[PDB]
């Protein structure tokens, strides 16, 4: 699907009471993410972990 | 441990806006009617066009069925000791036995009194829904006669559309104002028409002439009319103490029994067809106009300490319409003031373009406006 | 509806249900319907 | 007034039955009845107190309705419903054997009530919005105007005898804001709609043989809503006592609005600046 | 616990019409001795399962003597030792003796009160034995089914009999039976294809067993003890990150399956609300004549 | 008190003054809708018409005692046979005994089951006699001694069942249990093998609410026998095609072949997969049925007792609905 | 009849913490006049499943009074359909006047009136309405099918589980049944000129997933289409099913409430009047 | 069929017309209806 | 259950669901210096306590 | 029920910031201050006699 940051979310629709946004968004200093559960840098095909 | 303050209907004001009379074979009748018969008056023209005659007319109106009822629940382990079922042998069952009864007793005695609440709630229930705002009413009782042709008509209705947004609210748009209210006042106790006489009323005051009305309003009007605008004229009242009767016998009886009717005044028809306690209680009076009204507030001997709702707090409903995204004409759009609210130097000015929001304030102030994107949930659907 | 005095009594018994053309509104019920016993008026309390 | 209503009280009786317990239960049957010739009350309605409802904005949400047939393609109308429910109150949440609004949690203010949108051409005079007004643009309701008034257009309406109409998208019959909020057309919900009683000629049975019917039966109707946290649709049988003069007018009060939040400031003055607009409010509330 | 009901008067010649129904069933809202006319209503040409849905939220009640200022009810859910009761039969064809009833509204072509005096109109439903009924409501969901694939419109075997005599089950168009049967027959059908689609997906190779000898077996296994023959539920693929727009969790699916088929089991009746216990009388009861019954 | 039913009726099965009171009645549908709901039910392959002749045979009556019909089933003591042959006063009896045998027999094959044919009534108490014209009269609610018989020796009565026919459920499947107050239901025995089949009858009381898997289980040779003879005598085709396996596969594939509505009648769509769910000849719910009961009341003590009986104790009346059973 | 049901010597901290559960319900095993305490008793919570399983083996109890010495009890169900009794509500939604109620045993734990003099605890079950009961059972058993505030399942009676909703699913495939299922399509086009018809369909609906992807072939005339037919049997046989698949997984609704007095809805651990079915 | 003794009089006139929404059934005539005269009754002669 | 949760709705401002991302999440970062009981407690007073 | 209630609230925090000092903001109302006293006065209820 098409990835979150890449396409801007929104301007008021970012703090509607509906999207999976504000769940990741609590701190002015840090970003947060899920990520597949390897370590960085690894192989080249993304594995289904 | 706690009283129970008791009390009765009669001695209250609103008693003096009905007639109660027992009725004991009530469950029995059907429809009952009562018949008017009026003759209006007439006045002589004159000239080319003839004369008319004096119109008669008559009009029946229909009763309609009400009712109240009070659940008096009793538990288990008591009736198992007042019917002496259960009873047992001791000291100390006895005195049980005179606590469940005791409970009884203090149970039916707040049951019982509430057949007098519900009557002083059941006559505000009615009253309250065939009586027309005020607004609504002084100017048709101004049009009368006249209601024939469609201008006067007309003309009425833009009266109307005036008064119920023009006079809806005083006494908190006008507290500046002393006789302006009286004058409302005045016209709410004289728009309305007397009705029959009956002799069973009596309501007096302690010196002279009869009573007249009511005024049932809540503790805030009431104070804040005791205090600027109102006086007392005394502060008690004599009333009838007992109810009327109407019994079925000896003439309505064979008549109800073999034919199917009965009239009240069966005895008096029939003689005439062959050739045959004022108590005194304390209440509140008060002149207003030319006539004398009880003015009273039920909201603390009644009402008081239960769950029901007074029924005297309206609820008046308005629709409120703006438009949105509308863009004026060309020659419409002005500065009143070449200094406009003028943007940042630099910047284009975003007032000319057209807009597409409007702002509003909420209940108590705090501004909510409401945009396009908030018809998503209209213009969005395949009903369009 | 049905009678309180019966004014006089009929001299001869005959079965009803055969002479029925002789009348012009009939009723039999078996035993004991229900609408003989309401006791149920109607009427106009004032005349103004 | 010194007599106003006669008043018979029956006989009380009681009726016994079994519940752990003996549950008495009394009743007694009491009848009035009117016995004066035209009206023996009147009320006036003096101070004000706090509004019950709120006054905000609640975008009403059409996807609880049926009767609209849905779109061809499946994926269109799904992201449809995924992209309108999204963040909006009152979605139809398909909670069991409902599928209805959920239970909010936590009340600003009294019952937040509902709010309608109705198309309209952007010609459409402003003057139109200042006094009152009807949603429609024909004025017709019932108090002015004789049967076959609502929905002609071969006679000239009679709020402004200028033009025929103000909104030809919003009057002719079967129009489009007719089909949305109509009586006979079968597109109501679960939600309040507040324009529900200004596209209804229903009352044609009810025609009436006098304007003190009207003006009797105003300030006694029963109410339509329901008193949950939001303004929920309630059945006619229960009702409940609440006075509208906008039934008997079929008009509508301009609140105070603007285009701006530049133009609401305490030294209010000029109305009108440029494409923005502002408008007075014309209302029963002028405090 | 007997319910009067306070009658707005309507008129001569109305009132004998509903003096005629003595003895049909009527679905109060709350036991209150108390109750207007206009309470006990509802539209008669109304959508049957939203009808049938609702006569769960209410309670039974026989209209007993009626009279020109009120008429008596009797309800049958709560009620003392289960006294007697007298009931009108208005099914479409006769029950007999020593057998249980049950409410269902009027399936097929309607009949209802038009009191056009007071301008309300009344349904009473039909009172079908129980086997019957569960037949018929088959019957005419099949025949509108047997429509919907535009095959053969007719087999003349519509027909179902009741004591002997042959009825014909009325042409399904009379009132508006292509209407207020619609929602019945699509909630129906519908559940019934979900549910074979569900078990399918579940067990992709039932239908590739031994047409006699594999299928049999797996069944008999299945009924009785724990062998199962492994899972016999294949492992379905693993779903989508469920923002995909072809999302598709079989287990939920089952989930709502198993909820909605509860709710519309429920919402049949067919749990018997009465119970056909005459004695001196002609043992069997035609439609349109009393009969007297005990509550269950 | 308990409210009763009176049933006029022919003296053909059930004979108030050959047996005593306190004995179960059942009530005989009428069989020409029987006979008809046939014509739609037999399965294929079997005969459609044979339930018309088997009821022609035997030429209202609508009675019929459950120690009669105890008697035409495979289950029997032949003491009961005996004393029902030679105890009926009436003429042609053991001849009748026999065709009605054949009918249930063709019932059973005939797919319409007896269950959906014999309502169950109470315990008779009285009845009056013409010649061969009765008019019985059993309880329907309460309990049976609530009631006041005209013999005059013994007023109240009990409940009788041929012990023969009752079986003990919770002391057969050893629950451990301590008697106290026990439900009572009447069973039915299908048994389905083409020109070779019968019918077994039981009583049946324990503390189970719900009989379900307890039958399941006691049942077990006759659900095992009767799944696999039961879809005989209908042709299955050849071996099932392959694609009759339903694809799995392709619920969650992200490139497949797809196709929106509004599309499907004969497009350029003939890409989809196709899947012939084939089902003709398999074993139906009805080819698996097994056993049917219905709760008839609740019951205290069972004590046997003289012809072996078995007398209940406190019986209290309260039918319930039938019941299949099936899985 | 009156189930009398005996007590120990209690503490004063227990005998009246028991004293307060006056309305709740308790499962006997059999149905003698006397019984005492210890008998009719659960262990503490566990496998939600098996419970619910156990209360279709066992007639419930109600108890009304509790005396230093003896606590009667009620057989619900067993002979009587209106013997009108009062029972407390324990279940966190609040029950509404007119609907039936079902029991179901409690999640979470934690509501044992642990008695320590006695040395054992009991499990009153929670009473729900019907309708929600019934979906509690379904998202129960749905997860006990997907192992092949939430306890997780045991592995030995979860199989019972599926096996009976296994069973009650395959009677449902019958020659008559593809018939009804050749019209998915046919469906599905109806679904699209109106609209209840779409509405009746579900969103997640398992089936137009499948309409959409895989096209059937008319059916094969089954044996004798001309004397019988066969959509008929197959729609009465999934009748007679589904008329009793709710109760064969949770519990049968075993009274409905009536109130001739109080308000309508009556809130959480608050006692309103009942007649059983 | 109007009345013979009036209960009690009415106290205020007022144009009754227009208020005619306030009644059940009524109705005005001009002067002197002839049908208020003639009276005629319903007698049964006997019962048995 | 209000004060924490984000699918109901700001009871104030019922437009959005929070005015502030980064102080009413449950862990946010606002969060974790005034919180009772997160231990960050100093010797002077915290109006925001 | 929580609409009634919510009005409570909503009036509470508009009394409290209106009529949280009398005698230093109001002493022209020569009115307002004896109606504020016998408001006092008058909110409060007897105790056992």
């Amino acid at each position: 699907v098409r990835p979150r940051w890449a396409a801007p979310a929104a301007a008021d629709q970012l703090l509607a009471p509906g999207n999976a946004d504000l769940r990741l968004e609590l701190h002015p200093a840090f970003d947060f993410f899920v990520a597949p559960e390897v370590d960085v840098p690894g192989p080249f095909a993304v594995p289904q972990v | 441990c706690s009283t129970l303050s008791l009390v009765r209907f009669l001695e209250l004001g609103l008693s003096v806006a009905c007639v109660c009379t027992k009725f004991p074979e009530l469950s029995y009748v059907a429809e009952g009617t009562i018949q008017f018969e009026v003759q209006q008056p007439m006045i002589a023209r004159d000239g080319p066009h003839p004369a008319d005659q004096p119109v008669h007319n008559y009009m029946i109106k229909r009763l309609d069925r009400r009712s109240l009822n009070a659940a008096f629940s009793i538990a288990v382990e008591a009736l198992g000791l007042i019917s002496g079922e259960n009873l047992d042998g001791t000291h100390i069952s006895s005195a049980m036995r005179l606590r469940a009864i005791q409970q009884l007793a203090r149970n039916v005695q707040a049951v019982l009194d509430s057949f007098e609440r519900g009557t002083a709630d059941q006559m505000l229930r009615v009253l309250m829904e065939k009586a027309p705002p005020l607004s609504l009413l002084a100017p048709f009782t101004l049009y009368e006669g006249r209601l024939a042709d469609r201008v006067a008509c007309a003309a009425l209705v833009s009266e109307l559309k005036r008064r119920v947004r023009d006079d809806t609210f005083f006494l908190t748009k006008h507290e500046r104002n002393k006789d302006a209210v009286l004058d409302r006042l005045s016209d709410l106790v004289n728009c309305t028409a007397p009705s029959v006489a009956v002799a069973r009323m009596t309501h007096a005051d302690t010196q002279g002439r009869p009573v007249d009305g009511v005024l049932v309003t809540t503790a805030g009007v009431r104070q804040r009319l005791l205090h600027h605008v109102l006086t007392l004229a005394d502060t008690h009242a004599d009333v009838p103490v007992t109810y009327g009767e109407m019994v079925i016998a000896n003439t309505n009886l064979v008549t109800a029994l073999v034919m199917g009717k009965a009239v009240s005044n069966m005895d008096d028809v029939a003689r005439y067809l062959l050739g045959g306690g004022s108590a005194r209680v304390r209440a509140d009076l008060v002149v207003v106009g030319d006539r004398l009204v009880f003015l009273e507030a039920l909201e603390k001997r009644v009402y008081q300490a239960t769950q029901v709702p007074y029924p005297l707090v309206g609820n008046l409903d308005v629709t409120f319409v703006m438009p949105l995204g509308v863009f004026k004409p060309a020659a419409d759009r002005y500065a009143r003031h070449a200094g406009s609210f003028a943007p940042t130097p630099g910047l284009p000015d975003p007032r000319t373009h057209p807009p597409r929001a409007v702002h509003f304030f909420n209940k108590d102030g705090v501004p909510c406006h409401v945009t396009f994107e908030h018809a998503m949930g209209t213009l969005c659907h395949p009903s369009f | 509806r049905p009678a309180i005095l019966p004014s006089g009594q009929i001299l001869s018994n005959i079965e009803v249900h055969s002479h029925r053309a002789l009348f012009d509104i009939f009723k039999r019920f078996r035993s004991d319907d229900n609408n003989l016993y309401g006791a149920e008026f109607d009427a106009l309390l004032g005349t103004y | 007034e010194k007599a106003s209503e006669s008043y018979f009280m029956g006989q009380m009786q009681v009726a016994r039955t079994e519940s752990g317990g003996l549950h008495l239960q009394l009743t007694q049957p009491r009848a009035n009845v009117d016995l004066g010739v035209g009206f023996t009350a009147a009320y006036a309605a003096a101070a004000l107190r706090a509004p019950v409802t709120d006054m905000g904005n609640l975008p009403q949400n059409l996807f609880a309705t049926r009767g609209a047939p849905p779109m061809l393609d499946a994926d269109a109308d799904d992201y449809l419903r995924r992209t309108v429910n999204a963040g909006n109150r009152l979605a139809p949440v398909p909670v069991f054997g409902q599928m209805l609004p959920q239970v909010p949690a936590g009340l600003a203010r009294g019952q937040q009530s509902v709010c309608e949108f109705i198309a309209t051409p952007v010609s459409v005079d402003l003057a139109y919005f200042r006094r009152a007004c009807n949603p429609r643009g024909r004025a017709a309701g019932e108090v002015h105007g004789e049967e076959g008034l609502m929905f002609d257009h071969s006679h000239a309406d009679p709020a402004h005898p200028h033009r025929a109409t103000a909104n030809p998208w919003a009057s002719q019959r079967h129009s489009y804001a007719d089909r949305l909020y109509n009586g006979q057309y079968n597109m109501s919900g679960p939600a309040y709609s507040p324009c529900f009683k200004f596209f209804t000629p229903a009352e044609a049975v009810a025609k009436s043989r006098g304007l003190a019917r009207l003006i009797a039966d105003t300030g006694a109707a029963a109410s339509p809503t329901s008193n949950g946290e939001y303004q929920f649709k309630r059945p006619v049988g229960a009702g409940e006592l609440v006075e509208d003069p906008c039934a008997l007018f079929q008009e509508a009060y301009p609140p105070l609005c603007a285009s701006d939040s530049a133009l609401l400031r305490t030294p209010l003055g000029a109305e009108e600046h440029f494409a923005q607009y502002l408008i007075r409010d014309e209302s029963p509330l002028k405090g | 616990m007997e319910v009067d009901i306070a009658l707005p008067t309507l008129s001569p010649g109305d009132l004998s019409a509903l003096q005629r129904c003595e003895g049909r069933v009527v679905f109060l809202e709350t036991l209150r001795r108390h109750a207007t006319l206009r309470e006990v209503a509802l539209p008669c040409g109304g959508d049957v399962l939203a009808a049938m849905a609702a006569y769960r939220r209410r309670f039974a009640a026989v209209i007993t003597r009626v009279t020109p200022h009120r008429m008596l009810a009797t309800p049958l859910g709560v009620g003392g030792r289960g006294q007697s009761l007298v009931l009108q039969n208005t099914g479409p064809f006769d029950l007999t003796n020593g057998d249980h009833v049950c409410l269902v509204p009027p399936l097929l072509g309607d009949e209802c009160l038009r009191l056009t005096s007071a301008n309300l109109e009344l349904r009473f439903p039909m009172t079908l034995p129980l086997a019957q009924a569960r037949e018929l409501t088959a019957r005419v969901v099949a025949r509108a089914a047997e429509t919907l694939r535009g095959g053969a419109p007719a087999r003349g075997a519509d027909v179902v009999f009741s004591n002997g005599r042959r009825y014909q089950l009325p042409p399904p168009h009379r009132d508006n039976a292509e209407a207020a049967t619609r929602s019945l027959v699509l909630n129906m059908i519908f559940l019934l294809n979900e549910g074979a689609v569900i078990l399918l997906s579940l067990i992709p190779n039932l239908l590739t067993l031994g047409a006699q000898d594999g299928y049999a077996n797996a069944v008999i296994q299945l009924g009785s003890a724990t062998r199962e023959l492994g899972q016999l539920v294949r492992q379905p693929p693993p779903p989508l990150p469920q923002d995909h727009a072809r999302r598709f969790c079989v287990f939920e699916a089952l989930e709502a399956w198993i909820a909605s088929a509860s709710r519309l089991g429920d919402t049949l009746g067919t749990r018997p609300v009465a119970r056909v216990c005459i004695f001196d009388g002609p043992p069997t009861v035609p439609p349109g004549e009393k009969a007297a019954v005990v509550e269950v | 008190r308990a409210r009763l039913i009176r049933q006029v009726t022919l003296a053909d099965f059930c004979e108030p003054q050959a047996e005593r009171p306190g004995l179960v009645v059942l009530a005989l549908r009428h069989p020409a809708d029987l006979a008809g709901a046939a014509y739609a039910a037999t399965p294929p392959g079997k005969n459609h018409r044979d339930l018309e002749e088997a009821w022609l045979a035997l030429d209202r009556a609508s009675v019929v005692s459950l120690n009669f019909l105890v008697a035409a089933a495979e289950n029997a003591d032949d003491a009961l046979r005996a004393h029902v042959t030679t105890n009926y006063r009436d003429r042609r009896t053991a001849a009748r005994l026999e065709r009605f045998a054949t009918v249930l027999r063709a019932m059973i094959r005939s797919h319409v089951f007896p269950h959906r044919a014999l309502h169950v009534l109470g315990g008779l108490l009285g009845h009056v006699t013409q010649d061969r014209l009765a008019s019985v009269t059993c309880v329907a609610r309460g309990d049976q001694e609530a009631a006041r018989t005209n013999d005059m020796a013994a007023r109240r009565s009990q409940v009788h069942v041929p012990a023969c026919a009752l079986m003990d459920v919770d002391r057969e499947l050893r629950l451990g249990g301590d008697d106290g107050l026990r439900f009572a239901y009447l069973v039915f025995v299908y048994t389905q093998r083409h020109r070779r089949e019968a019918l077994r009858v039981h009583v049946a009381v324990s503390r189970l609410p719900e009989l379900g898997d307890a039958l399941s289980f006691l049942l077990a040779g006759t659900r095992v026998d009767n799944a696999i003879h039961g879809t005989d005598e209908a042709d299955a085709p050849a071996a099932p095609a392959a694609a009759a396996a339903f694809p799995a596969y392709l619920f969650n594939d992200p490139r497949s072949a797809r196709c929106p509505t509004g599309r499907l009648n004969t497009p350029a769509a003939e890409a989809l997969p196709v899947w012939a769910p084939d089902m003709r000849g398999r074993a139906t719910r009805n080819s698996c049925m097994y056993a049917a009961y219905v709760r008839l009341g609740t019951v205290e003590r069972v004590v046997r007792r003289a012809l072996p009986l078995a007398h209940m104790e406190r019986f209290t009346w309260d039918v319930g609905a039938w019941e299949e059973c099936f899985f």
